[PDB]
């Protein structure tokens, strides 16, 4: 109009040499990148923000001109909590490749903040939502049938697709019955079903293992988040 | 026209931090009005800088010598150590006229696209540097990075003997409090002094 | 400009803060384009307000009734006031979800230089207010003139025994020292809390 | 927020374009501070407008009369009609000191998008304003959606015996090429006008 | 601390337009954190630049040879000469996509602050440049410096028999009337062109 | 408030590497360094302009939040005019020292850049206004007694001082009486009185060298608006 109001979270921030600070966010309308110029620098990580856009003669990066403070979480200044929303935001930016991105993606990004922020265990908050992500993406795991053959229900790990292979195919012995109910179920059932069903820390490194492979495999990038495991 | 030479420097400069492809030929313009002398001293002191500047072994504050000038100094209060997480916060710290003590240098924030950890930032040489009788000042940054790092400093630093403290959260010089963050009040007002006891 | 009602509504607009010639033309011409039941509501919403909003006996926060939310509420801690140079600021403080107290309004900041005194600013009805076994948080600005304010009425509320403090000065939250003000690293500094003693 | 009043008046400033939730309370405590003389003008100035303020029959420019004041000026050329998106460009194309013509404002800008068409927009009462010896100035906007109003306009307004002219895209006064928009280039190039014929 | 070294770093990328202290500083952390291999071939770039550039005799767009690239390349329209205030403008022109012909750069703006006169820009070897048969763009800027330095260009070059044009002043793509200045308005609009006759 | 609106004339422009656009204005409050971080490029030279500017936490340099063109003169697009309106500029910013500066030096500055916009002698509007700035500035010629000595009614000019020598101090012929009047009376007496009475071309150089003799001698700086005669 041409200048427009958006609320949304941050995810990105620099400080450039001149002094600017340029933060991507995401928003319910989402995939936002932003400058503002120089009293502003409540533009923090994961602070939820409304702000003033002015886009202009197509200059590739729109700009500040006003924020506000709508909503923050004090509690992501703790390391371990905090090393589960950087994941969540490098992870959501890697996963979504522009076009795609309603409201309801934003929802559950947004949820899995608060999620790590005043939950017990972030880690598994932080597992449930990356893979809950992944169907808002439109990127589902097949676990119905081997990747290979075709068989029903493969119970072994998948080291070249992230999926699962069937016991002819698979040359590595059976998930435990807890990662195979999580990577056959997750990414459908409830938010709240899964974090009252945690997975033991001992058998999580696997289920970020096959989130990795699955990801890295399936979407292209430089899936930087992975220095987030 | 093509002359990698035009094009190959508004590149070059264009590759620095806050200067756009627009900034970067206004530049280039800009250095070929310039006579000689002043190229070769900007190339010069390029070249060198890099050479004389290092890492200090110590504390890692930038210099060209074999201690800082901050550890060197003997007029320094050496009881006191402020982390910081980079060099350029130490001159901030410094032309700040309100602190004559040691300082150390993380080389960064704590994780930012990748788990920058404590191994991927100098946090192994202090621990050694800090010692009863000693104060260590967490001066890294507010956002939850530098409230993380600062944490992990926290409890790293404890079981050795000396006063932790940190930087305080507050209300910026020259300000009113309309135009202030919701959360720096709260922090503001929380961590009031008092200035008068009855 | 012909027609005199925009003409007029350009004006009116124009007078307003944070709105000049240029954007009240701007806001005349969407007015122009909106549906007769939002302009009413927008009037009447004015006119409601300036009927309906008048300032507290007690304190001078705003409502429309015979105390403020604030004053009329049981469940806030009764026992501290946290004066503040404008009803804004009471919201901002309030949306900061950590303080539950009294609030006092002085609607301005003194100023020496305009003969403005603590007779044009709701000074006195504090006072009576202020009982021992209470606290009053001084929540003016930073300026010279908070900073004024706030020692004026640190040396009146003296002599009754309440327990008065100011807000911390100090860096605001989400900033690095090097864009820091002098003035304000200094205050941060010298008003640094111990996280740990030895 | 509490007292109704004040959460009423931030919502429907609020409402209000190039003004968000933290400018309307910003803006609900200026008022505050504001004499009801001010307040109740503003409101009048609002509902005087409300309901003086209706469109042109003729051209559809905003006023308050029987035609407009550009309609009913008798020393405005009558012979040529500057069709338009907006009335607020009539004050822009007014206040340009270069033209003493006749107006017409469709009120928007087609777009086949959304099935927005020439029955949205007041297209129709142009036909008949316009004869043989007359001129209509296309003068929407520049994004496809102005482009492509014009050449819908164009075409209507060609069996009619009038001259149909487009306003010059170009570079805008007071730029340097450098920051001039690659496709507004090609445009200022292509509709080069000559000064002087050898 | 004082190593003339980054005290020397800061002020030298400073003594640079469009960076200020803080940014170099900012900047100087960056190189140190730099390997050598870059740092080099940025100094060396430098020198380097710095001497194969030199201004082109025929016109005087930035080259390191005998003659620019344009005045060499044999299939760009010998017959079109394009004046310009500056190498920039060339590049901007030239990344447009739509003009093949000669250009001529007078370095700078006539008088910014003192008298930067026909002879303290290229005007000179531009005249003799100028044939019949030929065409003359003036592409200077469209401050009352551009504006000017163009008409006094028009009047010199008039006595030889070439064409003589200037860029079109207009509406820049990709806006809309409402943000667009007045002053350019009426040139978009006096310097409309005729999409069809009649 | 702390963002202000503030109305006046640009009198110099940069365009910065990064591309921002860092403008000098003079209002009627006067004395405005202000830049706009990239639209807004109707802040040229000459533009009578409204800008809302937020300063900010002491920042040297306020910075432009919308900027309107309240007033252009596009007849000093013109080169013998313009080269009036440079020194009208770059003469008052010299002049005045910065803390200087109400309403009527802006009046007096917008009243000589119209004059050299519609009047017939550009060159003679900018001679009347720029000692007409002089008293606005008060830095007045002493007028009314030779320089050196004391004595009433000095006719010859005053080579160091720029003021005016007795005929025992001068060793320089007298002034013409034209440039004596104008010299005696200029500050004092009406612009529009002083337009009625051009002085010749011919003598005209004699006045400029006495202004710039006299504002380099009384007022410091390095007067590079001498660019401008
Ligand atoms: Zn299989
Ligand atoms: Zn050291
Ligand atoms: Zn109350
Ligand atoms: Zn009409
Ligand atoms: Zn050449
Ligand atoms: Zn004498």
């Amino acid at each position: 109009s041409r200048t427009a109001n958006r609320s949304g979270i941050v995810i990105r921030r620099r400080v450039t040499p001149a002094g600017d600070i340029i933060v991507t966010l995401l928003t319910p309308q989402g995939k936002l990148k932003a400058i503002a110029r120089g009293l502003s620098s409540s533009l923090n990580l994961f602070h939820h923000v409304g702000v003033q856009v002015y886009q202009g003669p197509h200059n590739d990066l729109a700009s500040v001109k006003q924020a506000v403070l709508e909503g923050a979480l004090p509690t992501l200044a703790e390391p371990e909590r905090y090393a589960f929303a950087h994941l969540m935001a490098e992870f959501a930016d890697a996963l979504f490749q522009e076009g795609e991105f309603s409201e309801q993606a934003f929802d559950l990004f947004a949820a899995s903040l608060r999620g790590v922020a005043h939950q017990p265990d972030p880690e598994w908050v932080a597992l449930v939502m990356s893979y809950k992500l992944l169907g808002l993406a439109g990127v589902i795991p097949q676990t119905a049938r081997c990747a290979r053959c075709g068989a029903p229900d493969p119970e072994h790990p998948d080291p070249l697709g992230g999926q699962l292979l069937c016991s002819k195919c698979a040359a590595l012995p059976p998930y435990p019955p807890a990662v195979l109910d999580f990577l056959r179920h997750a990414v459908r059932r409830t938010v709240r079903a899964s974090f009252e069903q945690p997975v033991p820390s001992a058998d999580r490194p696997a289920l970020w293992r096959a989130l990795e492979k699955f990801v890295t495999v399936q979407v292209g990038g430089v899936h930087s988040w992975r220095q987030l495991v | 026209k093509y002359p990698p030479s035009l094009v190959s420097l508004i590149r070059e400069l264009s590759r620095l931090p806050g200067i756009g492809p627009k900034s970067a030929q206004r530049l280039a313009f800009h250095l070929f009005e310039q006579p000689r002398e002043d190229i070769e001293r900007l190339a010069s002191a390029l070249l060198e800088a890099k050479r004389d500047l290092h890492v200090c072994p110590i504390c890692f504050n930038i210099t060209d010598a074999e201690k800082c000038d901050v550890c060197a100094d003997p007029s320094r209060d050496q009881r006191t150590i402020c982390v910081v997480e980079e060099p350029g916060d130490v001159i901030a710290l410094e032309r700040s006229g309100e602190y004559r003590g040691l300082y150390h240098v993380l080389h960064g924030v704590l994780s930012p696209m990748n788990g920058v950890g404590p191994d991927k930032l100098h946090i192994k040489p202090l621990l050694p540097r800090v010692g009863q009788g000693m104060e260590v000042i967490l001066a890294t940054g507010t956002t939850v990075e530098g409230d993380a790092t600062a944490l992990y400093l926290q409890r790293l630093l404890e079981p050795l003997g000396a006063a932790i403290s940190r930087i305080a959260y507050g209300v910026p010089v020259g300000g009113s409090l309309e135009y202030t963050d919701e959360v720096t009040l709260g922090r503001a007002l929380t961590g009031r002094q008092t200035v008068s006891k009855p």
